[PDB]
């Protein structure tokens, strides 16, 4: 049961060291994106948006599952650096267009009878 | 009067975008091979006074014709962006008028209005041909029912 | 007098014919519009770069081509000239010649262009 | 068994180079497009003139749906409940309710035409050829409401169009 | 002119107070990151993004995880790169 395969990472130790250049990566990237894309958003917002993502997930022990969670993400940075995805395909991260969702209970009884 | 002399002002510009149309048939699905379909010499949209026209800055009515998921989604609206006005659209088919057989699935966009400003709905799974050709009747007899010209002379 | 004149008549009937086929219409260009077609997908920035040397070989080729057919438009007064043999000869040497240049052109690949 | 497609044989004698030659030089097979083209063109078309004539249909033909009733005019629907539950898009919605008579049918019977996909499957799913769908395919229209068809809007198309499709299942229930 | 060691010294630590997250005056010699400034191992991943625009060179990421303080970035700089002052 505990006894398992690695997928691609023994050790929690080398599986940060997996993330360590792929954000460098997904550090580098922002000014290029935001310039050929033609965006509005300011690149530091590009900036502290990678740590976004970066941050719900940083919860795992799991070796295998977080460094899924790398090829997952290493599959986005070149889906975009080749012009592959779209303009409505990186907004859609920058999400805009819905009304802020209620965060206090009183928000959510006022909006309607659901959790 | 004036408003004598820009009626038949506006019929002349109405004779011409309702019998000098050029569709573009964003050929998606089985909606698309019956539009080919239509273009047979069973029916030959030519003899009304319309081509199969690419390069849609130079059509002025464009047909979605079959499903339209959400990766064609983007794409197709730019489409609908770069076309020279006037522009009109016409949902070819159930799935492209509200998703049709596939409008529970996760992948397409539950009726093509949701993206663009659809002018004639034309039912069918897929609409038979002449239905179509009905459809597009339909369209100029409404393009003859319009009043720009008119509405300016009162604005 | 005429000359002209009729080059003058056409380039004012093709101005005014697009004069009102631009100011007429009611332009009503938006930036969505106006942005550039590219099969109906994203353009990535392009149509500033070389294309590698087979367009440019043909032209250079055709431009050598052009000079020598240049050489031989005076034939039609040419043949009505009192010494026809040294005239005769003297066009056939053109025209082989110009055999000669597509001969080897055509041996050393040539106008097999590149690829 | 089998056959091949392109095993050829150029008779390499001095007859045939010279068709081959005079193919070449001559553009023989390029002349007999021309004079293909040519017969097609003196031929008739066959483009039909719509709408003053339309193209041949069949009497099994699927167009636009109908809610027909019996002789006496009393609806055939009686909510079984079976079309929708074989409609392949769940475009068929319905809810039945006790009515004053007893003879309890449906008060609702709503066909999404921008969901349904015209299989014909409830008509051979309604036990009583309540629900058909018509002859009619001009049903077209310019908003996206106007396709979500009610239970009024099948009763009154299927008073319009009750004298064609009689005939037509008339003509038809025996294959059925 | 060779890029010193206290040149090395004060361009470390110009762009690391120009970092967003960490204070100048808590920015000194012995800076460590995670225990003094104040950061992550994550965060450790925004100033070797930040000091590779000075110099015009890259490091690898088999040293990212030993220099966690500033001299520790000025010395591996300094052998690296064979120039002192
Ligand atoms: C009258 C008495 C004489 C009659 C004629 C006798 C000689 C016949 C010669 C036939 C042609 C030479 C032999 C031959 O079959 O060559 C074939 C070959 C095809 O070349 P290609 O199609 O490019 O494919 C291979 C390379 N990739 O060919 C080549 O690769 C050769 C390419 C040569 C390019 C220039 C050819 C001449 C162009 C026109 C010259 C002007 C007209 C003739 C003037 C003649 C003056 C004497
Ligand atoms: C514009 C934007 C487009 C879109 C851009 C999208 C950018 C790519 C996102 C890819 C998915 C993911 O967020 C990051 C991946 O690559 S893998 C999973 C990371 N999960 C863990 O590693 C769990 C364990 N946690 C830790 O190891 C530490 O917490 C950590 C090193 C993370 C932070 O260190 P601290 O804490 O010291
Ligand atoms: S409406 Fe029917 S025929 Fe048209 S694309 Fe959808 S499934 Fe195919
Ligand atoms: S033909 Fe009848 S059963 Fe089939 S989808 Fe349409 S309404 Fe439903
Ligand atoms: S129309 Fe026919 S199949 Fe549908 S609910 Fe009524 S009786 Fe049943």
């Amino acid at each position: 049961g505990t006894s398992v395969k690695p997928i691609f990472s023994r050790d929690m130790n080398e599986a940060k060291r997996r993330v360590r250049e792929l954000y460098r990566a997904w550090y580098r990237e922002v000014p290029n994106t935001v310039h050929l894309f033609q965006l509005d958003i300011s690149v530091k917002q590009g900036r502290d948006k990678v740590r976004e993502m970066f941050m719900k997930n940083a919860h795992v022990t799991d070796p295998r599952v977080v460094d899924l969670l790398v090829i997952k993400g290493k599959m986005e940075l070149e889906e975009t650096i080749n012009v592959w995805k779209q303009r409505t395909h990186i907004m859609r991260f920058f999400h805009e267009t819905e009304a802020p969702r209620p965060t206090d209970f009183l928000s959510k009884f006022y909006v309607g009878h659901d959790p | 009067r004036g408003e004598y002399v820009v009626a038949k002002l506006d019929d002349l510009v109405n004779w011409a975008r309702r019998s000098s149309l050029w569709p573009m048939t964003f050929g998606l699905a089985c909606c698309a091979v019956e539009m080919m379909h239509m273009a047979a010499p069973r029916y030959d949209m030519d003899r009304f006074g319309v081509v199969f026209r690419a390069s849609p800055r130079q059509s002025d009515v464009m047909i979605v014709a079959g499903t339209l998921t959400n990766k064609m989604a983007p794409a197709l609206r730019k489409v609908y962006d770069q076309m020279p006005e006037p522009r009109y659209v016409v949902s070819m088919g159930s799935c492209a008028n509200g998703g049709g057989y596939y409008h529970y699935s996760y992948s397409v966009v539950r009726g093509c209005d949701r993206i663009v400003p659809v002018d004639i709905y034309v039912p069918g799974c897929p609409p038979t041909a002449e239905a179509l050709l009905y459809g597009i009747l339909q369209l100029q007899r409404k393009i003859k029912r319009e009043k720009r010209l008119r509405i300016w002379y009162r604005r | 007098m005429n000359i002209m004149l009729t080059l003058l008549t056409n380039v004012t009937l093709a101005s005014l014919l697009v004069l009102i086929a631009f100011w007429l219409p009611q332009l009503n260009a938006y930036s969505e519009k106006t942005s550039p077609y590219e099969c109906g997908f994203d353009p990535m920035g392009s149509a500033r770069l070389p294309f590698s040397m087979k367009f440019f070989l043909v032209a250079i080729t055709f431009l050598l081509f052009d000079l020598e057919i240049a050489l031989l438009l005076p034939l039609p007064w040419a043949s009505q000239t009192n010494n026809l043999k040294t005239m005769l000869t003297m066009a056939l040497f053109l025209l082989i010649l110009l055999a000669a240049s597509l001969a080897y052109e055509w041996t050393q690949k040539g106008l097999e262009w590149a690829e | 068994t089998y056959k091949f497609v392109n095993m050829r044989e150029p008779s390499m004698d001095m007859k045939s180079v010279t068709d081959r030659a005079a193919q070449t030089l001559l553009w023989t097979e390029l002349v007999r497009g021309l004079g293909m083209t040519l017969s097609y063109l003196f031929r008739e078309p066959a483009t039909i003139n719509y709408p003053f004539e339309k193209g041949p249909l069949s009497p099994r033909f699927r167009g636009e749906h109908a809610l027909r009733r019996y002789p006496s005019g009393e609806e055939r629907c009686i909510a079984c409940k079976l079309c929708e539950a074989v409609c392949p898009a769940q475009a068929i919605t319905i809810e039945a309710e006790p009515r004053a008579d007893g003879s309890r049918r449906t008060t609702r019977y709503d066909i999404d035409m921008t969901k349904c996909i015209y299989c014909g499957f409830c008509q051979e799913a309604c036990p009583v050829d309540a629900i058909v769908e018509g002859p009619n395919f001009e049903f077209s229209t310019e908003t996206h409401e106007e396709l979500l068809y009610n239970k009024e809007k099948l009763l009154n198309n299927g008073d319009k169009w009750e004298a064609e499709i009689a005939a037509n299942i008339q003509a038809d229930y025996l294959y059925r | 002119p060779p890029l010193t060691l206290e040149a090395i010294k004060d361009r470390v630590l110009y762009v690391l107070k120009l970092y967003d997250k960490i204070d100048p005056e808590k920015l000194s010699v012995n800076s460590h990151f995670m225990k003094d400034l104040g950061l992550d191992s994550l965060d450790q991943v925004e100033i070797i993004m930040a000091m590779e625009d000075e110099f015009g060179f890259e490091i690898p990421d088999i040293d990212a995880e030993k220099l966690m303080c500033p001299q520790e970035i000025v010395d591996y700089i300094a052998d690296k790169k064979d120039v002192y002052e």
